């Protein structure tokens, strides 16, 4: 139950994480996480119902979505937990993250195809099935569409925002959640998806295993924010159309509320917080 | 008001847009797009990267596709 910085994993831990992810792909379970996510990407809108993104529930929805995925990994290998990618620190293509023993590198310039690591199409082990772009190979263009990941000073500016979220509780909001998500301000989470490129820049972004490591670090930033602001908590707290209030349940699970997900320690701890 | 319609060949491909609340096509295949509260647009193949107009979202999708047929959403 401890989530570790990707940069600190041992060779054995890297091996076991890759093997568990590849087994979930082989069995057909992985692709249904990709499909769930795309359905919510395409339905969450600023003027209508919004649950997984562009809304206060972006953070608890991804916390539970990651917990679903980690649980599925642990059904293959109980030793595995999701590692996190601190992109403010590991900000170049020569991060061991992108080594052939972990996620593989950037895509070639012709067609963006990833050519090394365990998820390269050439292995036969990572077909892209849930897709919109018709190609069936994993693609990336690290640093192609935006030339820099967020920096720690940028992260710090966002962590300093005391209000969790503000009306109208969407992509136009001020406050912490939308600055972390990235639709306003210096842009943390959205920019990272743009920086990786390939399927990570699309609605089928969980096609790239780095999705999980990116969201595990966004999830850690929510935990850090909570520590910086013990007097701040999830909002809204009741009666808000189209938005998940603190004590309302969330789709797709229907049985869990943001309130049940604010304290990550019920589920996991970080190597350091 | 929704944006105006458009029709052009961009990088060899036909992109079309029309109010519906807005629809975009790449070579006759519908592309999911979405408008943000601030008036910017994204599509499902560039969904973390707001651009100012639906044509810009269509063009971003053609850039993303690198010649690949779009699949119907
Ligand atoms: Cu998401
Ligand atoms: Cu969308
Ligand atoms: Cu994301
Ligand atoms: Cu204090």
């Amino acid at each position: 139950t401890v989530r570790k910085n990707q940069a600190t994993l041992t060779a054995d831990e890297k091996r076991r994480f890759v093997a568990a992810v590849l087994e979930l792909k082989r069995s057909g379970r992985y692709d249904e996480f990709v499909r769930t996510h795309n359905e919510f990407i395409m339905s969450d809108t600023d003027s209508g119902e919004r649950t997984g993104h562009r809304s206060p529930s972006f953070l608890p929805w991804h916390r539970r979505f990651l917990l679903d995925f980690e649980q599925a990994l642990q059904s293959v290998d109980s030793s595995v937990t999701l590692p996190y990618w601190d992109w403010s620190a590991d900000r170049t293509v020569r991060a061991s993250l992108w080594a052939p023993d972990f996620l593989g590198g950037t895509g070639r310039s012709t067609d963006g195809r990833v050519m090394d690591g365990p998820f390269a199409a050439s292995t036969g082990n990572w077909p892209i099935n849930v897709r919109v772009d018709s190609r069936t190979y994993l693609r990336r263009s690290l640093g192609g569409s935006v030339a820099e990941l967020p920096t720690r000073a940028e992260v710090e500016s966002v962590l300093a925002i005391s209000a969790y979220d503000l009306p109208p509780y969407n992509s136009a909001s001020e406050g912490f959640r939308n600055h972390l998500e990235g639709w306003r301000g210096v842009n943390l989470h959205n920019r990272v998806h743009v920086w990786v490129g390939g399927q990570m820049a699309t609605g089928v972004s969980p096609n790239d295993p780095v999705f999980w490591l990116h969201h595990a670090y966004v999830d850690k930033l929510w935990a850090e924010w909570q520590r910086r602001h013990p007097d701040s908590a999830y909002v809204p707290t009741g009666g808000t159309p189209d938005v998940v209030d603190l004590n309302e349940t969330m789709k797709p699970w229907n049985t869990v509320r943001p309130a049940d997900l604010l304290d990550h320690t019920a589920y996991y701890t970080f190597d350091a917080l | 008001a929704a944006p105006e319609s458009f029709d052009e060949v961009y990088k060899g491909r036909r992109i079309q847009g029309r109010p519906a609340g807005y629809e975009v096509f790449v070579d006759g295949v519908q592309l999911h797009v979405m408008r943000n509260a601030d008036g910017s647009w994204i599509s499902v193949v560039s969904h973390y990267d707001p651009v100012p107009t639906p044509r810009a979202a269509a063009r971003a999708a053609v850039d993303e596709l690198q010649g690949a047929p779009l699949l119907p959403f």
